[PDB]
């Protein structure tokens, strides 16, 4: 899986970034131009102190570093036949006349091209598979199931009671466990024609069986040939791939200029049309109409939407190159891994709406000014910059999602003016994961806060940034109201969530809604992502609509407080693979390589696990017998339940606090307890024979399921006790045994499989899940939920993390500009698995009408002072004309126009503070400013008229 | 008429509707089909999220057109 990537400018560096994090084989770069400080508006790679040396030599160092499996070189020269060395090509910044070269070549000899361009608002991606390309997964989506209640001679499949089948017509599907029909549940996959949603034919199938009964259908995923086209006998009748139907008839018109372009370019030194130009404008348009009318297309060409491709030929957004980014590396994933259905062929994409009108966008003010923003003023203006500079942004996160995010700010340059500012936040911290790389975040940067890392890792990509990013470890909740309380907002311009739960979605969002600050949301699962905004007085807010009940569990990286048992199979995965793999894989290529050292001492982020490795399970940590692999597996249950969270209760007594203050342990799931192993506690002896099983599997030696084994074991080991780097590494090194003494002897590596049952694979996932629940008090679930559950997680995917963090800037170009239409933003959705995207204008937010007045059911709202309950009724009854019939503060009912008058008598005078504190039997905190009530009220008709919530201000 | 609808998953749903049909009606029947509250379901046509209270025709949505159903995602 050889992949090859000319041009390492935004696009380029993003697309290698994502393929680095994916993981390929090998990844070489060819980019030998001289590097500018344009380059610098989206490419993160590039100092200001490296201009003038090439890119990829600079690059090459940064991007090695992502991912240790995935080496990446660099080539200086490039020859037609060296391209025979790589599994896919990719081509930015390159003429259509190279481009025509390459693509001829690499589709004669079958290989992937993809091309790919970033132009101001304006993306363009092509694919080229070969004429005779296997895609093994169409869609990605696990395969389906049911229960079949019966199957009629003819093939009538029917399901069990009124379940849904939901297979399209032309899907295979194996049987099993099929009563009647014997031959049918072999394996062989038959054609599915739907009459129904809960029946199906297949066939007439009577020479199996004169009927079958209660089984269990299963879908297979059938392989499909792809024949692509050369790029140039694409050329002429092109194949769209459109982004948004509601933009139909712009991808010939992009079609038509992103050649144009290539052609100005050729015909004026390489140089291309200037920022905002006029006359380079009507060279271009005259490009297009020639190369219009040479490949003979019927189209009409709209003059100004194609001369905005020239007035923006010049910008690099970074927005715009993450998001072709992610959308390119998946695609060279789908080129490289077989999986996937992959755009056919053409793809052209622009966020045209994203263009400043508060502010001129002239020749003038897009000029270039010799800076790094270059590359993005040429498009919104060194007006609209400063906007940019002058921004107060609340990250709410620094995972994976804010990462890019704070990338994105960087290279925009956000907040880095006078009055900017920005606030991140995120109480996890950066822990180990042997099978999850990250962006910014190293190895060696484990044990930090990931916010204060991603904040270092931004201001050293734009050092303008510090001193202007204050990085908060909260958790964002009811608790945390104290430091991110009206001061904090009062003085915010926007706020990105980059969470990966629900609640803490809809929590930032009620904030948002209270203080009338404009929030940006984005969501992501495997390949599939989602984007939307609101806007206050605007839109509707996220909590405004709900969602389907989630089918699968996506995790991004491993918690450090979990609180679902998914957390807990995930964790038990991530150990088995630092037990039962990745050591062992260590010691085979150790007496496989004779330079394995020589090389681990610079390939390796990490040289001192290498060495450990290497030491503990060849020598140090040899089984020679079962119950030795017992022992093992009672030291491995001391390490992983017992010692480590003595030392992480150490590192944290249950009353620490962060760095404002606050109680570092959260709220929802307290703090762990430890561990004391007894193996009459079945979890305990579970664990114990599962980890013994797998760690004499890797020896070959035989595993034993007779307790009697264990107890003899076990009755006479106890692990030690427990309480709470230059020449050490050489020392541990030259302590091996000679690689000379190869036997041959292999280390078996455990191949991670969840749909055998005899392998002790899923035990041991269960026994650990269940372990580290108990730690954290969670529900534990047994050998046949964990194995569901198991099959029901998703790895996110750096692409999709891409993509949103690229249509959220998009939407935060439009929020700062201070749009008011609806029609111009977009909530976006896309699945790279079959290359859909799409976008939508935001629902409006529901306007109302009292007393003859429109207001806002969501951002509208009353304020009043802290009265008492009979003057908050007297002034809706006389200023609004409303007989007030519920008020409500949070969860808690305060008044009701039917409640006895003894009762009432007692809350009628009081103030509302006073009232919520009685109701509540829980005082107000001193840094409580504001109170929220909701209420329910009657017109002079007697008939309830929906209003809106009411700010007590105290 | 006859409409098409496809879904994040990538699977596509034919529905025999008429021009004239409520947002509401629609719903309804990809609920029938696939058994999704109309509440939840997130349908788009040419850049526009179907609000319930319309028609297809005030979004002017005419045979063999394709509406997107679409959910948002947490991960
Ligand atoms: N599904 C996409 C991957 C999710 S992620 O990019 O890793 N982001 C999760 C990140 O945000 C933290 N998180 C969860 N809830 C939080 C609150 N209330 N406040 C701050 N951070 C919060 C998670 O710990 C992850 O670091
Ligand atoms: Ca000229």
């Amino acid at each position: 899986s050889n992949v090859l990537i000319i041009g390492c400018k935004g696009l380029g560096v993003e697309i290698a970034k994502n393929v680095c994090l994916a993981g390929v084989k090998s990844v070489t770069l060819y980019d030998p131009q001289p590097t500018r400080i344009e380059d610098l508006s989206s490419q993160y790679f590039l100092t200001e102190d490296d201009i003038g040396v090439p890119r990829a030599k600079v690059t090459v160092s940064k991007l090695a570093e992502l991912n240790q499996y995935v080496p990446v070189s660099v080539v200086d020269e490039l020859s037609t036949e060296y391209l025979k060395n790589f599994k896919c090509v990719v081509v930015t910044e390159t003429s259509l006349t190279k481009q025509l070269e390459i693509n001829d070549f690499t589709h004669k000899n079958h290989i992937a091209y993809i091309a790919a361009d970033s132009r101001g608002l304006f993306g363009s991606i092509f694919c080229d598979f070969g004429e005779n390309f296997i895609c093994t997964d169409t869609d990605g989506n696990e395969p389906l199931t049911g229960m079949i209640a019966s199957i009629t001679d003819d093939g009538v499949v029917t399901m069990l009671e009124e379940t849904r089948h939901g297979l399209e017509n032309g899907d295979f599907v194996k049987f099993t466990e099929v009563k009647g029909m014997p031959g049918l549940n072999d394996g062989t996959p038959r054609k599915v024609e739907v009459k129904g949603p809960y029946t199906f034919s297949i066939g007439s199938v009577k020479d199996l069986g004169s009927a079958g009964y209660n089984g269990v259908f299963t879908q297979v995923k059938v392989p499909t040939k792809i024949s692509f086209k050369s790029l140039r006998e694409s050329l002429k009748d092109p194949e769209y791939v459109y982004p948004d139907f509601g933009k139909m008839m712009r991808p010939p018109q992009y079609h038509i200029a992103f050649q144009a372009l290539s052609a100005f370019a050729d015909a004026h030194e390489g140089s291309l049309p200037r920022p905002r130009n006029d006359i380079d404008a009507a060279e271009f348009f005259e490009f297009c109409k020639k190369i219009a009318s040479t490949l003979q297309f019927d189209v009409e060409l709209d003059e100004k939407l194609i001369k905005e491709i020239s007035y923006q030929a010049r910008g690099d957004l970074v927005a715009m190159s993450a998001f072709l980014g992610g959308a390119v590396a998946q695609e060279v994933l789908k080129a490289t891994t077989s999986k996937f259905y992959p755009l056919k062929q053409y793809f052209y994409f622009d966020s045209l709406e994203s263009l400043p009108s508060s502010v001129t966008i002239s020749e003038e003010t897009c000029k270039p000014r010799g800076c790094r923003y270059d590359g993005q003023i040429a498009v919104f203006g060194s007006e609209f910059q400063e906007k940019i500079a002058s921004l107060s942004t609340f990250l709410v996160g620094a995972g994976a999602i804010g990462c890019e995010m704070l990338k994105n700010w960087a290279m925009m340059g956000v907040a880095t003016g006078e009055s900017g500012h920005i606030s991140v936040t995120d109480m996890d911290s950066i822990e180990k994961s042997n099978l999850n790389r990250q962006f910014l975040f190293r190895p060696r940067d484990v044990g930090k806060l990931k916010s204060e890392c991603a904040s270092t890792a931004v201001s050293i990509m734009n050092p303008s940034l510090t001193g202007k990013i204050t990085s908060y470890q909260e958790r964002v909740g009811p608790e945390s109201e104290g430091i991110f309380g009206d001061e904090f907002f009062e003085k915010l311009s926007l706020v990105t969530n980059a969470l990966d739960n629900v609640e803490a979605r809809m929590y930032v969002d009620r904030r948002c809604v209270f203080f009338e600050k404009p929030l940006l949301e984005s969501g992501t699962l495997g390949t599939k992502g989602n984007t939307q905004v609101v806007v206050p007085h605007l839109t509707e807010s996220y909590g405004s609509s709900q969602d389907p009940p989630e089918k699968s569990f996506p995790i991004c990286t491993l918690k450090n407080f979990p609180n679902r048992i998914e957390h807990t199979i995930a964790w038990a995965r991530d150990l088995f693979e630092g037990l039962f793999k990745q050591p062992i894989d260590n010691v085979n290529m150790y007496l496989s390589s004779p330079n394995f050292l020589e090389t681990s001492l610079k390939t390796s982020s990490n040289p001192r696990e290498v060495l450990e490795n290497i030491r503990d399970y060849l020598v140090t940590e040899k089984p020679l017998s079962f119950e030795e692999c017992i022992m093992w597996a009672r030291l491995q249950f001391d390490k992983f339940f017992n010692n480590n969270i003595q030392q992480l209760l150490f590192n944290f007594p249950k009353d620490s606090v962060t760095s404002t203050g606050q109680p570092f342990w959260s709220g929802p799931k307290r703090a762990p307890t430890p561990l004391s192993f007894d193996i009459h506690n079945r979890e305990h002896f579970d664990f114990i024979v599962a980890a013994a099983s797998l760690y004499a599997f890797n020896y070959g030696l035989k595993s034993e399921t007779d307790p009697a084994i264990y107890e003899r074991v076990l009755a006479g080991y106890n692990p030690p006790p427990f309480a709470p780097d230059k020449q050490e590494l050489k020392s541990i090194a030259d302590s091996l045994p000679p690689p000379s003494s190869l036997v041959g002897f292999r280390l078996t590596p455990a191949e991670f499989e969840k749909d055998d049952d005899s392998n002790h694979h899923i035990d041991f996932i269960t026994a650990a899940s269940n372990l580290r629940a108990m730690n954290y008090d969670i529900t534990p679930a047994d050998r046949f939920k964990t194995k569901f559950v198991a099959g029901k997680i998703v790895p996110a995917m750096c692409t999709s993390t891409a993509v949103v963090s690229g249509l959220v800037c998009l939407e935060l170009v439009k929020l700062v500009d201070g749009k008011k239409k609806i029609e111009e933003y977009k909530n976006g959705f896309f699945n790279l698995a079959i290359g859909l995207f799409t976008f939508s204008d935001p629902i409006a937010s529901p306007k109302m009408k009292v007393n003859g007045k429109e207001i806002d059911k969501i951002w509208d709202r009353y304020n009043l002072p802290d009265c008492t309950l009979q003057e908050l009724i007297d002034y809706f009854q006389k200023e609004e004309g409303l007989e007030v019939t519920m008020l409500s503060s949070g969860v808690s009912l305060l008044y009701a126009n039917f409640q006895p008058p003894k009762k009432l008598a007692e809350r009628l005078p009081l103030k509302i503070s006073e009232l919520v504190e009685q109701i509540t039997k829980k005082k107000l905190e001193p840094f409580r400013k504001h109170l929220v009530l909701e209420i329910c009220c009657d017109d002079a008709n007697g008939e309830d008229v929906e209003v809106p919530f009411i700010c007590i201000k105290l | 008429m006859q409409i098409f609808v496809k879904t994040l998953t990538g699977k596509t749903i034919t529905l025999e509707v008429e021009s004239s049909d409520t947002i509401d009606n629609v719903k309804s029947k990809i609920q029938d089909k696939e058994g999704i509250p109309p509440d939840q379901q997130r349908l788009i046509f040419a850049g526009k999220q179907l609000e319930d209270g319309r028609t297809l025709s005030d979004y002017n949505i005419q045979k063999e057109s394709t509406l997107h159903l679409v959910l948002r995602l947490r991960g």
